[PDB]
């Protein structure tokens, strides 16, 4: 029931229930109303004052100090130059050869 | 399921294997017979509290 | 290094820094140049904030408010304060120090070399919105305004940071002192073409580019709009609460009593009620299995010479001749001399198993051309009713033999009182479920999935006979070596580990089929022999069934040796629940009984329609057999079931209790339990005992 | 190597292995006492 | 006060998730007076926990 | 809190949520006040909560305290603080058969419920003499202790044994052995160690190694099948399972013999036993004393069948010969006797 | 209550958490802010293999 249109960049259907008809059944739904989310997060930073900020900046400074060894530490990883799944290792270095 | 993998049963045991007559040797000329690692064939101490 | 920081720095510093850089959710130890950089800019800034201080109008006699070391959550509510009694802007980054006569937030930095451009870069940084005074350790100094620090400040900075230059080249630090830019190296990141248009594209609906949507969330006041949609959202949409009672728990699946549907098939993998051991006493050594085998059969000489089979049960597909033949062929690899236990006659262990009969795969350009290639539907699981052999099966399995066969090593003195209870536990559940018949059948089938897993080291495109053998012990102490029977094993050519690699098992049983026609319409039975135990002649059948199975089902079959855990783990937690009623442990108490306690009794089941109790030994056996079931009989029906009927459980408790549970959508949990019995005989067993219980608890609770 | 292999010098072993020795020296000293169950 | 009007809450509750987009399960959820629930396979009851 | 135990406080009474049916070492019922004393012990907030708070007094030196140790003007009620310690010369006291000290007058003065259950290892290698006490050691010491007994007096065993009475199977060593014994099977481990041993007195087999082995399984009483015919065993299992098992054929880890050298090995510790030997014991090397009312007749005959389980030896009868083995490569022929 | 979410990852929309993003770093760098926003908008336009 949301808004079903055309991707201008990779040309495929594209469905957006955001800020759709609200459900008029029991039935699952996933039409979320923005305002509600957006309230919602106001009342817990209220609630909380001074948390999201700080876990932004504590978020923010850890990306900093981090490097892109820390993604070899994962499950089965999506390859696309051979489009298959293989060890995050094998995955990051066929990458980062591509990319080179 | 370690002594079946490593073929290391107790060194007072009546089993038969490659391994198990040098395992068998040591624990005869062994003194500290307690203090032998469970890989030699020795005895098991570990518990909760360790 | 962390000798050099716990030196040069007071304990209040120390622990400052380190507890507001382990906020970073990294290991603080590996990477303490940061520490030391973190500890030297904190005793830099509390030195800026030590020497110059306000008044009423604002004498110079504090000026200066500390925001590092504090905790980030406190350190940005009270910058958002300060910006907003002073009405200036709020700057993007936690800033280390605020002056109170500029009115602006301040930073304090770092370096090795010249301060010019880190202050600079720091200005393109943050470009104009936040003062900055800047030190280096090779006497530098940049100060954005010369109106704030004063001589008496940075002289005591620079001598300080001079005095641990000096220092840090001492003991051979200096050279591993890691500059200050290394942490905020990458503070450009520009966002390509393409991937500003997929942002774009992905906002919710009613905003056209994603500069809307982010000047909506930062400016918008959403306040009250939860209630401006409830208000007019459908009443419809209501979980309608309704409060449980007794009488709203009916039978779950009561299809499962229509006499209309087939009993249930024997599905599992081997005989665990009907098994036969031809018993061979030994002193207890190890033998590979094929000679085991060998002299079981040479004990039992007349079953292995029998050459003429008669024939009592077949299966609906299967060949009689040709499991016959296999059979034949696999006795005769069992007792000639070749140290292989290797088929040599693949003719009839080819065509049994009806590994010839595979489809031959082509080319898919060919399907796609031809119009008979259709996909077959799927061949959904059958409806079974109540198949009365499972509850044979769990009366049996829970019995006390003659012979146990769990033999575990030991462990180290006990000391602790935890300890001691659980030694004493571990002594009652193995005195109780040493020789029950499950813990056999378990043993046999976890060393039978064992050597099937072992064969499939290097043999896979031939044929393996593997003899279901099992090593036995009695109370007299003296040891056996059981045979169940054989398996011949089949090729797996492709090197999937999810691939089923057919395997056709014999085994010996003294079970005539015919008593119970239903339980075996899956089973080709042959009548081999007669044994003798007292003087009495008692027939010998040999079940033999073709089966598929893959490498991991192998696993599953090794690690089902886990129903021992199982088990003890439950009776832990029973025993932990009773010694919580009280503050003192009830191990013993509740199995053998104290003075001021009594000896626990269960529930156990049925006789003539009456409850019967009994101890917790019986209990005990019970579970384990329970647990053992469950394992072997185990596919997703049974893992549904259980899962829901776990909400069902618990609700029947919460009613049992007096706690007044409310279901919204009882109809849709009992569609969720009766999607699940289909035809698996563990899964319509448990249903039909649930309904018993049920009835007995509602004809309970009424007193 | 275990049985009749050259017998070397361990003197100074525990100075390497400190932590763990004294992890266990702290367990022997070690005073039990009582095992409290839940409250209910 | 009253279960009604606890249930009335629980409603409201549902109706709100709702409009987040979370669905809570009535096929799979139920209400009791607390001491006794549930939480990430985890049992609690008046104190015990399995 | 056990200020609060003792003085019998109505409120410490009413702050009692749970049962208090606590158990002593014993087994017997702790008295109500030292119940109360270990719940509380065991539960201390609930008290603390129940006791209820007033303010502290205004004196320098005098303040309060929280549940938890620390100071605040609402303290326990009729609890303070004080800086101004206080200071902390022996008599002769009675004691009873309930290990409880009272006083010249007779006051209860120290109960056997005071010890506190702190265990903890001792710094020096203390020892023991009494066996009644063995059995707090492990299993396999309390085996070595008991054989090093046996062994030690072994001469007197043997002279009682040889009159034929039946007090020198109540000695306190073999009472502190049978607890390791378990409870099903100790009846039949009896009286089979008595069968044998009263078979190997009566035809002169006596060899030193089995009378050893199985004097000390010789106290409970005996249980005998429906038959009259004392039971038959391979090897007697001990508390613990695995390696806690004596063989009564060939050896054990507990229990080994080695004729060449004329060596007894308990328990990985070995010992010479010269001098307790007869000459003549060797030759009469194992069969006789295997097994009850039965005895050697000749060698292996692979013509009679294979060896012969204890479940058909059970049910044989007398005058019939069958085929047993001791271990591995050692095969005998042994006949069953009336006597 | 013992709540359950049925449906719960094939319901909650990546526009949603790229509006949380959003509203949680209402107070952050420009920068930071976007490289935050890059996975939600990636995840809206996911593509499935079959």
């Amino acid at each position: 029931k949301g808004k079903q249109y055309i991707s201008d960049v990779t040309g495929c259907t594209m469905v957006d229930p955001t800020n759709g008809p609200l459900p008029e059944d029991n039935e699952p739904s996933a039409y979320a109303q923005l305002d509600c989310v957006l309230e919602a997060l106001d009342r817990m930073d209220e609630e909380h004052p001074g948390l999201f900020q700080a876990a932004s900046q504590n978020a923010m400074e850890t990306l900093m100090v981090t490097t892109v060894d820390k993604l070899t530490q994962g499950r089965q990883t999506f390859d696309w130059t051979v489009c298959r799944n293989q060890p995050a290792a094998t995955a990051l270095n066929t990458t980062i050869t591509s990319f080179r | 399921d370690y002594r079946y993998t490593y073929k290391c049963h107790r060194g007072d045991s009546k089993v038969e294997g490659k391994r198990m007559k040098i395992i068998k040797e040591l624990w005869e000329n062994t003194k500290g017979r307690d203090g032998l690692l469970v890989a030699d064939g020795g005895p098991n101490i570990y518990n909760l509290r360790n | 290094m962390d000798t050099f920081i716990t030196r040069n720095f007071q304990t209040t510093i120390i622990q400052k820094a380190k507890n507001t850089m382990a906020e970073f959710s990294e290991d603080p130890e590996l990477q303490p140049a940061m520490l030391f950089n973190i500890c030297v800019h904190l005793e830099v800034c509390y030195v800026i904030s030590d020497m110059n201080f306000l008044d009423e109008e604002g004498k110079a006699y504090p000026q200066y408010e500390v925001i590092e070391g504090m905790p980030r959550t406190i350190a940005w509510m009270v910058q958002r304060s300060l910006a907003q009694e002073h009405g200036i802007e709020t700057p993007k980054y936690l800033a280390d120090l605020f002056d109170y006569k500029t009115k602006r937030f301040i930073e304090v930095g770092i370096t090795k070399g010249l301060a010019d451009d880190y202050f600079w870069k720091k200005k393109e940084k943050l470009g104009n919105s936040m003062e900055l005074m800047i030190f280096s350790y090779n006497q530098d100094y940049s100060l954005s305004n010369e109106s704030s620090l004063d001589e008496e400040g940075k002289g005591r900075v620079l001598s300080r940071l001079t005095e641990l230059q000096a220092e840090l080249s001492l003991k051979n630090l200096w050279q591993v002192l890691i500059g200050e830019e290394d942490v905020e190296k990458g503070i450009d990141f520009k966002l390509g073409q393409t991937i500003s248009r997929l942002r774009d594209i992905s906002v919710p609906a009613g905003f056209s580019n994603f500069e809307g949507m982010r000047s909506y969330i930062d400016n918008i006041d959403p306040k009250g709009a939860i209630e401006r949609n409830l208000a007019r959202m459908s009443p419809l949409v209501s979980v309608t609460p309704k409060k449980l009672t007794w009488e709203d728990l009916r039978p779950i699946g009561p299809h499962i009593y229509n006499h209309e549907l087939p009993e249930v098939p024997y599905n599992a993998f081997l005989l665990m009620s009907d098994e036969l051991g031809l018993a061979n006493m030994t002193e207890g050594k190890s033998k590979k299995p094929k000679t085991l085998a060998k002299e079981c059969l040479e004990k039992y000489s007349t079953l292995r010479d029998q050459t003429d089979p008669i024939l009592i049960m077949k299966s609906e597909k299967a060949n009689e001749n040709f499991l016959w033949k296999l059979w034949r062929d696999c006795v005769n690899t069992i007792s000639n001399e070749e140290m292989s236990n290797e088929l040599q006659k693949t003719n009839y262990a080819k065509w049994a198993t009806g590994d010839g009969l595979t489809y031959q795969k082509i080319m898919k350009e060919v399907a796609i051309d031809d119009e008979t290639m259709c996909q077959e539907e799927p061949k959904i699981p059958n409806k079974c009713r109540v198949a009365a052999w499972v509850q044979t099966e769990m009366n049996l399995l829970s019995t006390l033999t003659s012979k146990r066969a769990l033999d575990l090593p030991e462990i180290g003195p006990d000391v602790a009182p935890v300890e001691h209870v659980g030694s004493e536990r571990r002594k009652y559940f193995v005195n109780e479920i040493n020789y029950c018949k499950a813990s056999t059948v378990m043993m046999k089938y976890v060393l039978f999935h064992t050597s099937l897993l072992n064969e499939s080291n290097a043999s896979m495109g031939k044929y393996k006979v593997i003899p279901i053998t099992n090593r036995v012990v009695n109370e007299k102490g003296e040891s056996f070596d059981m045979l169940y029977g054989l398996a011949v094993k089949g090729q797996s050519h492709l090197r999937g580990d999810t691939d089923v690699v057919t395997v056709v098992t014999f085994e010996f049983s003294s079970t005539d089929p015919r008593v119970d026609s239903g339980k075996w319409p899956k089973y080709t039975v042959f009548r081999i022999g007669s044994l003798f135990v007292s003087g009495r002649e008692k027939s010998v059948y040999l079940y033999c069934r073709v089966n598929g199975t893959n490498k991991i089902q192998m696993k599953w079959g090794m690690e089902a040796r886990r129903c021992l855990l199982q088990s003890m783990q439950q009776m832990e937690a029973i025993v932990e629940q009773e010694s919580s009623i009280q503050g003192y442990d009830m191990t013993k108490a509740c199995f053998k009984g104290d003075r001021v306690n009594s000896p626990k009794t269960f529930s156990i089941g049925t006789q003539e329609g009456k409850l019967v109790k009994g101890s917790f030994g019986k209990a005990l056996r019970v579970i384990f057999t329970k647990c053992l079931m469950h394992y072997v009989f185990g596919n997703a029906q049974l893992e549904g079931f259980s899962a829901e009927s776990r909400r069902l459980l618990l609700l029947i408790q919460a009613l049992k209790d007096r706690k007044g549970p409310w279901v919204f959508d009882l109809e849709g949990m009992y569609s969720g339990i009766e999607e699940c019995i289909s035809n698996n005989p563990w899964v319509i067993q448990s249903a039909y005992w649930f309904n018993e219980w049920l009835g007995f608890e509602k004809e309970g609770s009424k007193v | 190597w275990n049985t009749y292999g050259p017998i070397g010098d361990t003197e100074g072993f525990e100075r390497v292995y400190e932590s763990f020795f004294l992890r266990k020296m702290r367990l022997d000293n070690a005073t039990w006492g009582r095992i409290t169950f839940g409250p209910v | 006060k009253d279960e009604e009007t606890c249930m009335e809450g629980i409603n409201d509750f549902y109706r709100t998730c709702k409009l987040l987009g979370i669905n809570m399960s009535k096929k799979k959820s139920y209400c009791n007076e607390t001491g006794m629930f549930e939480f990430t396979s985890m049992f609690y009851r008046d104190g015990f926990v399995s | 809190i056990l200020c609060m135990v003792f003085s019998q406080d109505t409120r410490m009474f009413q702050g009692v949520r749970g049962e208090i049916n606590f158990l002593n070492r014993a087994g017997q019922l702790l008295s109500p006040m030292y119940q109360l004393q270990r719940y509380f012990l065991n539960r201390s907030n609930d008290l603390f909560d129940q006791w209820g708070y007033e303010e502290s007094p205004k004196a320098s030196e005098l303040h309060g305290i929280n549940e938890s140790m620390n100071a605040s003007d609402y303290t326990l009620k009729g609890v303070v603080v004080t800086r101004n310690v206080i200071d902390d010369e022996t008599e002769k006291v009675s004691i009873t058969k309930n290990l409880s000290l009272i006083k010249r007058t007779g006051e209860v003065i120290m109960g056997a419920n005071d010890v506190s259950e702190l265990e903890s290892q001792a710094q020096l290698m203390i020892t023991y003499d009494t066996p009644k006490m063995w059995e707090m050691g492990t299993t396999k010491e309390l085996v070595q202790n008991t054989y090093q007994w046996v062994l030690k007096n072994l001469v007197t065993l043997k002279a009682q044994f040889l009159l034929g009475k039946e007090d020198m199977f109540q000695w306190d060593a073999f009472e502190a052995f049978e607890s390791i014994i378990p409870q099903k099977m100790a009846g039949q481990y009896s009286g089979f160690a008595r069968a044998v041993l009263k078979q190997m007195r009566d035809q002169e087999v006596m060899k030193t190694d089995q009378f050893i082995k199985l004097l000390p399984f010789c106290f409970s009483p005996p249980k005998l099948r429906s038959n009259g015919e004392p039971y038959q065993f391979l090897k007697l299992v001990l508390k613990g399972g695995g390696e806690n098992f004596i063989e009564v054929r060939k050896g054990s880890p507990l229990f080994s013999y080695n004729p060449q050298t004329e060596v007894l090995t308990i328990c990985g510790r070995m010992m010479s036993l010269k001098g307790k030997i007869e000459d003549e014991e060797r030759n009469r090397s194992m069969g006789n004393a295997v097994l009850a009312g039965f005895l050697v007749s000749g060698k292996y005959d692979p013509d009679l069948g294979d060896f012969k389980t204890i479940e058909e030896l059970e049910k044989l009868k007398p005058g019939e010969k069958a085929n047993i083995l001791l271990y591995q490569g050692k095969p005998v022929k042994v006949v069953k006797r009336k006597r | 209550v013992t709540g359950d979410n049925t449906k719960w990852n094939e319901c909650l929309n990546p526009r949603i958490f790229l509006a949380m993003t959003e509203r949680i770093t209402r107070d952050s760098p420009i920068w930071f802010r976007d490289f935050c926003s890059i996975a939600p908008v990636l995840f809206s336009n996911k593509i499935a293999r079959l």
